[PDB]
């Protein structure tokens, strides 16, 4: 079976 | 299941937790908060047990158990402490430290052990390094080294010290994958970032997003759904003050009824958070003024000495965030890279096991 | 195997594809784009087959086949269409008014080279006319494209309808269970809930940190063709990237590509697009065929009043997990260790190219997938 | 042989204003 | 055996 979905990506840069 | 007397005291311990959390959150010197309502309540129970007249009645009043009988208070808190002792790691120790000269009353020693599992120790505060070593070694043994140090200094050396040493490690109902761990930046403030280890997981969780109040709330069930860890966090990085103004027993009940099981992508800091609070000044601010003052204190039931007063109430906790737990729509993000509030609630009674906040994790 | 004339027309059709893609991409009313160069070229062939003088010569000019003779254009386009018969369904039908009768010689030639069907329709019974067109397209695509248009504006001329179904069959399939729900960012303020399919594999990849874009090559079954995807780093309108998209720049990017471990995430499902190429082909030089007064489609029927009302290019393009199987030891090989991300959760451009000839099978863009608008809880 | 690596994680949260 | 966890997601969008 496939693995779990990966971790959430890092926070975006400021505007 | 809790008796009607323990159930009533459970309400009052949780009420006191919110009151104490708020008082400490107002104190600018306080960063992280870690409070065990039952343990805090028990400390007042010990003051009522070892004290007479206004010293004892003030303790009962702070607890809001004025209507209750001394015995009913002691037996009900005792039952509460015992009930919170399942598949989750929890270590608790309570020790009363008095000067070498003083000898504790035999009847008090019997009752404090019976209801509060309180240990008694005579210490010579004059040998500062030895005294701190004794307290710290006791706390380490109690927590199996997870809390190696309580305090680096004891200010008041002429009174009794109450030390509560704890280790708590939430064991998830649905574990995080052991490999889903990485390094991220934790935003203490919008200008200050600390390097932390983060653990990640996508799953079905009770969740609520308040678009108006710009906050998120998630419920993370603990092993066998016996308790849950609730996390409250603003959408973005901001001081917790605004959110703390909203945090009441009534508002928490509102938020929890609005929660729905949704797919949530959780990211939490991973590691041990060590917090030591001296609740002395805070309990005094809540109404325990007499036990804290050397001249007014009446702890005659405790030893037979009027001079004896409550110097400190150390609430030392090591709280571990780890991947370990039981094996198991577009997800909402619960990305805890900034300060948040958390509560550990027994799913059955509603009793608060913990109330705290993570403002500054350990890291560079 | 392609003849030299068919090979030449493959060049002219691809050139026209870039030309037509660019014209449509400039039109603010156009969201998604789905063009089949050969099918678009065949439509001009039909105009060149059915028209006389300036109507026919304009069609040849739009195709850039001015130097080529009529015979090589029809036979060459016919060969190209036959060569594409990855699951692919195509139908071509000419709809004329009930009054008109198509010329017997034209019917013979359009069926021979373009596999064109002929149908007389009474446009006065609007609901029945649309039902007939939609049923024809539905059967051609086995229900994958159930509707062409909800309205026919020009009811006095000829309608050319091309109904298509295309499903890329990967050389290395996606696992059927590696499918989940994600949010597709149409704009930074607009998110649509989509189904996404995922795969980590070895792919030809290039990341231009200067031009802020990513490009991935996804080989199709038996490496006979490839699907190339172009995407900006950030969620932005495709305009900037479309300015860079030339036949020469694509050649530059493709030479810079290297086989790397890539984690691909693509929207899964059928994308249904109907274009009326009428105004676009007119803008490219086919002005006479579309104007009732100037049109000369005398070879088509025998009446000057007959004009080209519409050129419907209706496509159902399916993104699915299905493809050829591969050896599972690929993952035990550290070649696939720390992959590059090709996370297509915002607008992208794609091309389907024949690996051997270089001929463009498809050119398009996914701007707005089908799905319901979401609320980005964290949006400010 | 083991199963394939799982899907890419979800996109991160937005940056500060 | 189950596969390894998937790759970390892409970086979030910039703020407003």
């Amino acid at each position: 079976p496939p693995g779990p979905p990966g971790p959430t990506g890092p926070r975006g840069p400021p505007g | 299941m809790l008796s009607p007397k323990a159930a009533t005291l459970a309400e009052r311990s949780a009420g006191l937790a919110f009151s104490l959390y708020q008082a400490m959150a107002k104190d600018q010197a306080v960063e992280n908060i870690l409070l065990s309502p039952v343990v805090v309540a028990s400390s007042l129970g010990l003051v009522s047990l070892g004290g007479k007249a206004t010293t004892a009645s003030q303790a009962k009043a702070v607890l809001s158990a004025e209507q209750l009988r001394d015995e009913e208070v002691h037996a009900g808190l005792g039952e509460l402490l015992r009930s919170l002792s399942r598949n989750v790691t929890w270590k608790l120790g309570s020790r009363l430290y008095g000067p070498s000269s003083v000898s504790f009353a035999e009847d008090f020693v019997r009752s404090s052990k019976q209801h509060y599992n309180c240990e008694h120790s005579k210490i010579n505060f004059r040998d500062k390094r030895s005294a701190l070593q004794s307290i710290n070694e006791w706390a380490a043994q109690t927590t199996d080294g997870k809390l190696p140090e309580v305090t680096k200094d004891v200010e008041r050396t002429d009174g009794a010290l109450l030390v509560n040493a704890m280790f708590f490690k939430p064991h998830w109902d649905e574990k995080f994958h052991h490999k889903m761990v990485d390094n991220r930046g934790f935003m203490v403030t919008r200008s200050y970032t600390v390097g932390v280890t983060m653990m990640h997981r996508t799953g079905l969780y009770n969740y609520y997003d308040d678009e108006k109040e710009k906050l998120q709330i998630v419920e993370m069930p603990l092993a066998h759904k016996l308790s849950s860890l609730i996390i409250l966090m603003p959408h973005h990085v901001e001081p917790l003050e605004r959110l703390e103004k909203l945090l009441t027993k009534e508002q928490l009940k509102i938020w929890m009824g609005k929660m729905q099981k949704k797919a949530v992508a959780i990211s939490l800091p991973k590691g041990v958070v060590e917090v030591t609070h001296d609740l002395q000044k805070h309990l005094a601010g809540l109404g325990l003024t007499e036990a804290i003052d050397k001249n007014k204190a009446d702890l005659s039931r405790m030893s037979g000495k009027k001079d004896l007063y409550l110097a400190s109430v150390f609430h030392a906790t090591a709280f571990e965030w780890d991947t370990e737990g039981n094996p198991f729509r577009s997800p909402k993000l619960f990305y805890a890279d900034h300060p948040f509030i958390f509560l550990v609630r027994d799913t059955q009674s509603g009793s608060l096991l913990f109330i705290g906040r993570l403002v500054r994790p350990k890291g560079d």
